[PDB]
């Protein structure tokens, strides 16, 4: 259809509108016009990527400003879908407008997603696929064969092709979804990887994920190429304090040192041979540092920096070297021996935590590296890599951790502390000590964030309470609201189940993870509900450990044969592939009839983004509430820096942070109103939480519902599946939760 | 074959046992079998892969595969791998010549 | 052939007591049970095959790192240290002559530990520390 | 065995002396089972 706002024109692209969509794109666009931040929680069972796109590309193209838009998500897999729901946008437009109007949207992701070298595009981490793309176009390869055409040196033939044409060629005017644009570049011989990174500039709308903004490593190239006036959608963000603590985040083993050992030795034997044959390159990069130049001026634009910069662009320091560390020999000196500190730091014997400034007071006794040598290690070293001629990396990538660390430790003093710990792992024969950077405050990470860009949207699924993520992250909203779907009959039946059919209580607690009735009481419950759920059946497990226990007992029990009769049995695995495949293959099942189950984790890669609509989710088993682990040095130093700083206590965190997690799977099995399903939380410690779930979550788990047994919960769950069975009576619904054209002008009318 | 977890105790047959490093091989030839690329609207490989140059704070051990005190697999995952590989195997029998 | 004295061979497996030091003079690595035998008397000749300078029982000392290369560098930067030591506001501001006052302080330590030219860096050492 | 405890020395053995050493019916003469537990 084709709708009035009070002055902007928005093309939406179904015939139909939920009440809830014209509520959510008029909250949009008054957080655009007013400017500012906003937090707006919609139902999952509502269309929301649509809606968002709808307006904001409508907002751009009719106001002067043609203000571009940056949509943020957490995972690559719902970049591809926020690409198809952009496409799908623009198609019906041009239709409607009868043009094709100007208009650019392309995804942004690493290269081992992009890469469509036979050789290089065979490996099986991304590092490994950076390095060796690196080589092929860092220029080395380029520059040598110009000079000699014999030289062996391979280059990439999809990077040289790109050079014949401009950027403004590379690709059609339109949107380049993953699959579309891998299609129109192999069909031509050219790389989408550089394709789209060269063309961020250009285009009206620019998706990528979360670590592409908040970590500075690779945000600092993408954020220099995007606008300042651009509109931000931050979409499932109900997770995005972790993405900002990782970001600047480091952990450090024996292993990594006693590599980096090798590293640091392998590096003053390069020096050394350089130095004998090619000394003109060691003084040309001493001669530029001594002038003030850093990586950015001596780095062509072809080429990218060695180590990635660990800490946010506005605190590296503007000045030249400090001059301990500007030869290439007394730098490596300066290395070494801060590795060994590090060394005899792990061998402690019990768990230290001492903030930055204590350990540099500290490095600066034992040994003497001050503090702002320290900030420009990372910078240094790139430098030197650069200058040497090191082709091959293998042997001094163990030197990017260190470097990485130097830098950190030595930039932020507060909001991050450093964990020592003698085990890495309790359960272990012989002691594995780990030296854990840690960052507290989440905010750091996102603070540039707020303050560059003017309007930021943050909008989800599931997130609330609204008012922690303020609290959480230093920033203030216009507007913060939650809608609750107008939905004619129920269509998800909310319950909570506090004792199994034997009416003993059922937790999840892992100190009682090995218990025999517990155990079957979970069993039981599992086999039950597979036998009514007619389609499909997903469980998530607060934690791998917990699930990899439980389904083993389940297994010796028995259990698991009798869900074997009824669905086939798909388990999530550490190995992505794997975990893939299993859902390939648990989709296929449920498409057939066959019916499948799919044991989870809470907190697992398939939490974090994909969907179970319509037949593939229609039953929601949460085996207790996805705490964290308590004993972890990591939370506790946390929950601390929290509650002094955010008067945010411990308790109510640890609750907040489980719930979002139960909410974000819950929300995961409603695509539009036509779509139905039971979400069952089983333990007895959900009872009292239906007030911290999303407001319409709650509003649909009824008082009855608060505490139920196995039993009494099947015997619902048969009752409410065979009547969502039965055909809705279109009268029902016709202008109380699904508007035509019509409606919505009486809307409009009313309200004004 | 049927899921149990292989106790070391329990002595078994001599003969058959020699098939077990055969059938470690089929098990390999299966995983080729059932590899092939995947959709990347639930390709979960990109979505690890996203970002290559991710460093933070290792999981706890609770969200890690179990490991005994000498430090190597319990073994626990292997059967769960078992488990998933038949229902694929099951399934992808189903789109067969016919 | 890394946790035992290479004079009395005691191994640590049999002397769980076994307490390894170090000397500046030349960094080898002698037991506890050793220095006491050979140097309580007094000073004596290194009791290694290969190294014939005089050392003191007094300066003994218990090595921090374990890289005895590491170790050098470091004592001898302590020892640089101790005569060269300067901050930024010694020179009023002026990065530039600061960072050029690092280098030479940092090259000095360099040829020293080397030995490029010992005599002509102990000399430079000499005359600094009485200013 | 204590005196390579007191060297340092893991003793293989362990002192000897640790060691501890370790009515009516009587018509149905022998119908009536003991089934006294269960
Ligand atoms: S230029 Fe593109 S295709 Fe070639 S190796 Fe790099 S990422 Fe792969
Ligand atoms: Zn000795
Ligand atoms: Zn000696």
């Amino acid at each position: 259809m084709k709708f009035y706002i009070d002055d902007l024109p928005v093309l939406f692209p179904y015939p139909k509108i939920y009440p809830e969509q014209y509520n959510y794109m008029c909250d949009i666009k008054k957080t655009l016009d007013v400017g500012g931040n906003s937090i707006l929680e919609m139902p999952s069972g509502t269309g929301k990527t649509v809606s968002l796109l709808s307006l904001t590309i409508a907002y751009q193209m009719h106001y002067p400003e043609h203000r571009k838009i940056i949509y943020c998500s957490r995972t690559m897999s719902e970049i591809e879908k926020a690409l198809v729901e952009l496409e799908n946008l623009m198609d019906y437009r041009t239709k409607e407008l009868g043009y094709q109007e100007d208009f650019r949207g392309l995804g942004l992701t690493s290269r081992k997603n992009l890469c469509l070298h036979p050789e290089v595009s065979k490996e099986r981490k991304g590092t490994v696929v950076d390095e060796k793309c690196r080589r092929m176009t860092n220029g080395q390869a380029k520059r040598k064969l110009e000079e000699d055409p014999e030289a062996n040196v391979e280059l990439c033939e999809y990077h040289e092709n790109l050079y014949n044409i401009e950027v403004e060629d590379y690709l059609p005017k339109g949107v380049f979804s993953f699959e579309k644009l891998l299609k129109y570049c192999e069909e031509k011989t050219l790389c989408p990887y550089f394709i789209v990174r060269r063309m961020i500039s250009l285009c009206n709308i620019i998706i990528y994920s979360y670590h592409y903004l908040l970590d500075p490593k690779i945000a600092e190239r993408v954020s220099n190429e995007v606008s300042k006036d651009s509109i931000v959608i931050f979409d499932e963000a109900h997770n995005i304090d972790n993405v900002c603590i990782e970001s600047l985040s480091l952990d450090l083993t024996t292993d990594a040192l006693r590599r980096a050992t090798r590293g640091a030795n392998a590096l003053d034997e390069r020096i050394s041979e350089v130095r004998k044959v090619d000394s003109q390159k060691l003084q040309d990069e001493y001669e530029k540092l001594v002038q003030g130049l850093h990586s950015a001026d001596i780095l062509t634009d072809q080429e990218e920096p060695f180590v990635e910069t660990p800490v946010l662009p506005q605190d590296l320091l503007t000045e030249a070297i400090p001059g301990n560390i500007r030869r290439a020999e007394h730098f490596v000196s300066f290395l070494k021996r801060l590795i060994e500190y590090l060394k005899t730091r792990m061998k402690v014997l019990h768990v230290i935590s001492e903030t930055p400034k204590s350990f540099l007071q500290h490095l600066k006794q034992l040994t003497f590296i001050e503090r702002k040598p320290l900030r420009f290690c990372s910078e240094r070293l790139s430098l030197l890599v650069r200058t040497l001629e090191v082709t091959e990396v293998e042997d001094f990538t163990a030197l990017k951790d260190i470097a990485t660390f130097a830098t950190l430790i030595s930039t932020y003093e507060e909001g991050f502390l450093l964990i020592i710990e003698p085990y890495e792992i309790e359960n272990a024969a012989v002691p594995n000590p780990i030296m854990r950077f840690t960052c507290l405050d989440a905010s750091i990470a996102i603070k540039p964030v707020f303050e560059r860009f003017s309007s930021v949207i943050i909008t989800s699924g599931t997130i609330s309470p609204l008012d922690m993520y303020p609290r959480m992250l230093n920033f203030k909203t216009v507007l913060q609201k939650s809608y609750a779907m107008t939905l004619a009959k129920k269509s998800f039946l909310p319950m909570i189940i506090t004792k199994g059919s034997d009416q003993v209580a059922i937790s999840s607690r892992f100190e009682i993870r090995n218990d025999p009735s517990i155990v079957r009481n979970y069993g039981s419950m599992l086999v039950e509900f597979a036998k009514i759920t007619p389609d499909g059946m997903v469980v998530f497990f607060p934690s791998y450990l917990y699930m990899e226990s439980i389904v083993s007992m389940w297994q010796t029990m028995g259990i698991l044969d009798e869900v074997w009769k009824h669905k086939l049995i798909l388990v999530e695995t550490p190995d992505a592939q794997e975990t893939s495949l299993a859902l390939e293959t648990y989709r296929k099942a449920c498409s057939n009839g066959r019916g499948a189950i799919l044991l989870s984790v809470a907190r697992g890669k398939v939490s974090e983004g994909i969907d179970f609509d319509h037949q593939y989710g229609r039953t929601v088993l949460m085996i207790g509430i996805p705490f964290q682990y308590t004993e972890s040095r990591i939370l506790k130093a946390r929950l601390e820096f929290m509650r002094e700083n955010y008067r945010i206590r411990e308790n109510d965190f640890l609750s907040f942070d489980a719930m979002r997690h139960a909410a974000q799977c819950l929300g995961r099995v409603l695509r539009g109103k036509d779509d139905y399903g039971v979400m069952v939380l089983a333990d007895r410690r959900f009872s009292r939480k239906r007030s911290q779930l999303p407001k319409w979550i709650a509003q649909g788990l009824s008082d009855a519902d608060l505490n139920l047994s196995t039993d009494m919960a099947i015997s619902n769950t048969k009752q409410f599946l065979r009547t969502m069975a039965q055909p809705t009576d279109p009268k029902d619904q016709e202008g109380v939760s699904v508007w035509s054209y019509e409606d919505l002008i009486k809307h409009q009318n009313s309200r004004k | 074959l049927r899921g149990e977890k292989i106790m070391q105790n329990d002595r078994g047959d001599v003969i058959i046992d020699r098939y077990l490093t055969l059938d470690q091989e089929f098990d390999r030839k299966d995983d080729d079998m059932l590899l092939h690329p995947v959709k990347k609207i639930i390709d979960l490989d990109g979505n690890i892969q996203d970002d290559p140059v991710v460093r933070g704070n290792r999981p706890d051990f609770t969200m890690q595969p179990g490991v005994d005190i000498n430090g190597n697999s319990d073994g626990t995952v292997d059967i769960l791998k078992g488990m998933n590989r038949l229902s694929e195997k099951m399934i992808m029998a189903l789109k067969n010549e016919y | 052939n890394k946790d035992m004295c290479p004079i009395c061979k005691t191994d640590r497996y049999l002397s769980p007591d076994v307490k390894f030091l170090v000397n500046p003079e030349c960094y080898h690595r002698i037991c506890e049970s050793c220095v006491d035998r050979i140097f309580s008397l007094g000073p004596a000749q290194c009791p290694y095959k290969g190294c014939d300078k005089i050392l003191r029982k007094n300066k003994f000392k218990t090595q921090i790192f374990d890289d005895v290369e590491v170790e050098k560098e470091v004592d001898i930067r302590k020892r640089v240290f101790n005569v060269f030591n300067k901050t930024i506001d010694d020179f009023n501001g002026d990065l530039v002559e600061y960072n050029k006052y690092l280098e030479e302080v940092e090259d000095i330590i360099y040829k020293l530990d080397h030995g490029i030219d010992v005599a002509k860096t102990e000399e430079k050492l000499r005359t600094y520390e009485e200013l | 065995p204590r005196k390579l405890q007191d060297l340092g020395l893991k003793p293989a053995s362990v002192d000897p002396a640790t060691i501890k050493r370790q009515i009516t019916n009587t018509h149905m003469t022998g119908i009536l089972k003991d089934y006294s537990h269960r």
